[PDB]
């Protein structure tokens, strides 16, 4: 119910996705098995819609918050590299309004609230925490994600728990990767947490995203957003400046496509490596041979066919004016 | 439920975020009626319909007669019109406990008239009074201000048909979610080192379950080999992994000399331990002959399998009848 | 079966008074409204009077305009019976009077909707 004021605009940064964005297709266990599966996946090096949520002072400073309406398409890969856990929740649905039911996932400490209700989402949803100066503690006091909820159909609440809310600075160290999918009346949420030391871009390391939760939900998700633990500049430790501000935090986005992937399950059924069939001819040969190593030789991978450029239909001429018009005229 | 909503205010309460066991819930078994027109949780105990809702409401006894599909009249018209084609069952039992009387609590009224019948799935919760045909009214004692909500027979009642029944319809109108929440939780014990048919979360297979040393991941449930065939299953009730193998699966060969010489023969069971041979053929055939070849003093084990009816001898001769694995049988003494 | 019996009526001098009794049995007369109708030679059946039990505090009475201010209708639920008092009768009041009840609550003026009808009694007014 609050509109963001004085928000800067910058070009959207891009970066290669590397091998990140790999999850277990199912719960089956395999030992030292090269399994080829066709499903939604993030192609390797297929760009990333890098977004920034950072406030920097000075003449060259910039106060950028990235919470747009990114289309969900047919699955989304979301990577957050940070340490203060500014990213807290996500918003999905078709209209993202009370007109139609919508999904709402919020990590506001205490519990991870998941709901499927006709939420009245505002223009700029966010999770704003005010710094209570009486005892110098962080708390949530700007829950403007939605004005009201109606026609509730599903709710899930986790056990109590709390984490640090201060916007610690320095090189990001915690990487959280999630894959959101929506297939045949099921919303699949994957997750994985890793420690790192890089400051920007997705690390080249490979790590599979194990299944986290499956939700029975009937909403037809087409568009989604993100929720940041906004730090209200009015109530901050050491200052009470006006406007909207936030600490150091970076996150990435990715779009899944229907691809065939060869996964190498090790002796204890944990994905150690993945190969994309439609990435390069070498990978296509590898996944056609169902092996990660190819020896010298020539292998027929597939066939190609020039698709019809256009459709042409030709029938005899009009000929002499028939009595048909005369009958109707 | 301690408090049951009235028929005119029936609640479309839904159940999820848990897995239920209808068998335990059915301990009372006090339901007066059982009208099931599909794969009911009681009838079928191996499905987990997702969009299943337990409508918490109370109706008068007679209304139990009008809880059939496509029904129309009184309750089926204005109070509670269930879907014309609803998948589920209707449960009704006469309690008369919460009402504190055998006639019916006054708070359990039922809407009527209003000249607007319900749809098979809609609800019209409203306290508005019936409108007259000459002048609108909304209460008091004006012109035709009949209250649509009429209390049940609070006065003494003779027949159970005029008493409040705590009727809940277990209708599941699945639209996009096949099955996520289970009502029934039929289960059995655990058997190991024995050929049996096992059904693990819908995966059906015949084999000999055995303790497995494989370390499945916490999320992992099933297992498979390079051949894409199940070879290990995790117990859904405990963090235990059990292997799966064919029961015995052997073939029977008859090592027999020429009938012109003798009639006694030997039986070879392919790649099976001799201990399982007596159960391999079930020993249920005619008492002589086969039973003698089922087991006996002369039983030998080889890479080929189990041989019964042939006496193993240290002496080695030319291969007369090829059995396999460098082992042959001969009729000579 | 629902049975309605009408008593009273007869021949009365113009300007007199009369009382008609309608006894109803076989259903719940307390709540369902009861309506008195009169049919005259050459006249169809039309609403004349009615009484309803809203169930809150009182019984509402509806009177037709042509007899408004002169015809009174009352109901005794304990006795399951209806009184209809008439004063200052007129020659045109001569007719056969019926009392009707409904299996449910219906509009008072809806004579057809009344599923139960009694035998009725004849009333004649002489100058
Ligand atoms: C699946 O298999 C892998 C590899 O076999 C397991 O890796 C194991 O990881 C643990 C620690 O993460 C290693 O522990 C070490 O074991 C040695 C030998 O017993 C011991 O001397 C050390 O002091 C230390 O405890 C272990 O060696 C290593 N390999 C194994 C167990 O074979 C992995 O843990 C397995 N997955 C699961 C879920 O068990
Ligand atoms: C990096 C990559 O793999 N693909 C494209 C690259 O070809 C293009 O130049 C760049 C600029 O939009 O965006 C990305
Ligand atoms: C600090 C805070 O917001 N805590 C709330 C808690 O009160 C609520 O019960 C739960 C489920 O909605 O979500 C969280
Ligand atoms: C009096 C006061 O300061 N109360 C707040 C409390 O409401 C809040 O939950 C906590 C951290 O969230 O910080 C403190
Ligand atoms: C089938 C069913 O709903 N049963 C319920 C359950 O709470 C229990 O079996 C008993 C009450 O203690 O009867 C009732
Ligand atoms: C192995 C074999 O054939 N043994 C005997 C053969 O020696 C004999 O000539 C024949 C007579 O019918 O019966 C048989
Ligand atoms: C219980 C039993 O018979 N187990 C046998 C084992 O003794 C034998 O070593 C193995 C290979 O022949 O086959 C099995
Ligand atoms: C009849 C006979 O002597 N059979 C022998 C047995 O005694 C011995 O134990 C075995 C292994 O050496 O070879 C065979
Ligand atoms: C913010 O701006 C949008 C843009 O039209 C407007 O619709 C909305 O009412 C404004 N206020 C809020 C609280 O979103
Ligand atoms: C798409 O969405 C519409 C409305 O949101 C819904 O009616 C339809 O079933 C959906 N189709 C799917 C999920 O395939």
């Amino acid at each position: 119910c609050v509109n963001l004021t004085t928000r800067t605009q910058l070009p959207p940064a891009y970066t290669n996705s590397f091998t990140r964005g790999v999850y277990y297709p199912d719960k089956v266990f395999r030992s030292s098995v090269l399994h080829s599966t066709q499903d939604l996946f993030l192609p390797f090096f297929s760009n990333v819609t890098w977004f920034h949520a950072i406030h920097v002072s000075g003449t060259n400073g910039t106060k950028r918050f990235d919470n747009p309406v990114l289309p969900f398409n047919d699955g989304v890969y979301f990577a957050s590299t940070e340490k203060s856990n500014i990213i807290r929740g996500w918003i999905f649905g078709t209209t993202l309004d009370s007109k139609t039911q919508s999904l709402l996932i919020v990590n506001n400490a205490t519990n991870v609230v998941i709901k499927v209700c006709e939420f009245q989402f505002c223009n700029d949803p966010f999770l704003g925490v005010y710094y209570h100066k009486n005892n110098k503690s962080w708390m949530e006091s700007e829950f403007r994600v939605y004005s009201s909820a109606n026609n509730c159909t599903f709710e899930y609440v986790s056990q109590p728990f709390l984490m640090d809310l201060e916007g610690k600075q320095g090189n990001f160290k915690n990487l959280r990767e999630f894959v959101f999918k929506n297939i045949d009346g099921y919303f699949k949420i994957y997750s994985k947490h890793t420690p790192i030391n890089l400051v920007r871009d997705l690390p080249q390391g490979f790590s599979a995203l194990e299944p986290l939760v499956d939700l029975p939900i009937g909403i037809n998700i087409t568009r989604f957003q993100t929720l940041l633990a906004l730090h209200r500049s009015y109530l901050t430790p050491g200052d009470s400046s006006s406007g909207w501000t936030a600490g150091a935090a970076a996150y990435y986005v990715g779009y899944l496509q229907p691809r065939t992937f060869l996964l190498k399950y090790n002796e204890n059924g944990t994905i150690t490596d993945a190969v994309d069939c439609a990435l390069d001819p070498l990978s296509e040969t590898k996944c056609t041979l169902k092996s990660f190593t190819v020896e010298k030789g020539i292998y027929q991978t597939s066939n190609f066919r020039v698709q019809p450029t256009e459709s042409i239909v030709r029938f005899p001429n009009i000929t002499n004016l028939c009595p048909f018009g005369e009958v109707f005229n | 439920a301690t408090r049951f909503a009235s028929v005119y205010a029936w609640n479309r309460k839904r159940i999820s975020n848990c897995v239920a066991d209808y068998s335990v819930l059915y301990n009372s078994a006090s339901f007066s009626t059982f009208k099931c027109y599909g794969v009911s949780p009681t009838k079928l105990n191996d499905l987990c319909f997702t969009n299943v809702y337990a409508d918490s409401f109370v109706i008068r006894g007679d209304e139990v007669r009008q809880i059939a599909p496509g029904q129309t009249g009184k309750i089926a018209d204005y109070n509670y019109k269930l879907p014309d084609d609803f998948t589920g069952c209707v449960i009704a039992w006469n309690s008369n406990n919460l009402d504190s009387k055998v006639g019916g609590n006054y708070n359990y009224l039922y809407r009527l008239f209003r000249k607007s019948n319900l749809k098979p799935f809609e609800r019209d919760i409203s306290t508005e009074i019936y409108q007259a045909g000459s002048t609108p009214c909304n209460g008091v004692e004006g012109f035709n201000c009949y209250f649509p909500l009429q209390s049940y027979g609070f006065q003494p009642t003779n027949g159970v048909g005029y008493q409040p029944y705590r009727v809940v319809v277990l209708s599941f109108e699945l639209l996009h979610a096949p099955a996520t929440v289970c009502g029934p939780k039929k289960s059995t014990n655990l058997v190991k080192n024995k050929c049996v048919n096992f059904n693990f979360n819908g995966l059906t297979g015949t084999g000999v379950l055995t303790e497995s040393n494989k370390k499945f991941l916490p999320f992992q449930q099933f297992g498979r080999d390079i051949a894409d065939t199940t070879d290990a299953v995790r117990d859904p009730q405990t963090l235990e992994i059990l292997d799966i193998t064919p029961c015995s699966f052997g073939g029977v060969s008859v090592i027999t000399p020429g009938t012109n010489t003798s009639n006694q023969v030997a039986v070879l069971y392919q790649d099976v331990n001799c201990t399982e041979v007596p159960v391999a053929i079930h020993a249920d055939q005619l008492t002589p002959t086969w039973r003698v070849y089922s087991t006996g003093s002369n039983v030998f084990q080889t890479r080929a399998g189990c041989l019964i009816g042939a006496e193993h001898v240290n002496n080695s001769y030319e291969c007369d009848i090829p059995i396999g694995a460098g082992i042959c049988a001969s009729y000579q003494t | 079966e629902v049975q309605l019996v009408e008593s009273g009526g007869g021949l009365v001098q113009t300007g007199g008074s009369l009382r008609l009794s309608c006894a109803l049995s076989g259903y719940t007369f307390s709540i369902f409204p009861t309506a008195w109708f009169r049919q005259a030679p050459g006249k169809e059946r039309e609403f004349v009077a009615g009484i309803r039990w809203n169930g809150s505090t009182r019984d509402y009475t509806e009177y037709a305009d042509f007899v408004k201010g002169r015809f009174t209708i009352s109901r005794d639920n304990a006795k399951n019976m209806v009184y209809l008092q008439m004063i200052s009768l007129k020659p045109e009041d001569t007719a056969l009077y019926y009392c009707a009840a409904s299996d449910g609550v219906i509009d008072g003026t809806n004579a057809n909707a009344y599923r139960y009808w009694g035998q009725g009694t004849q009333v004649t007014v002489s100058s």
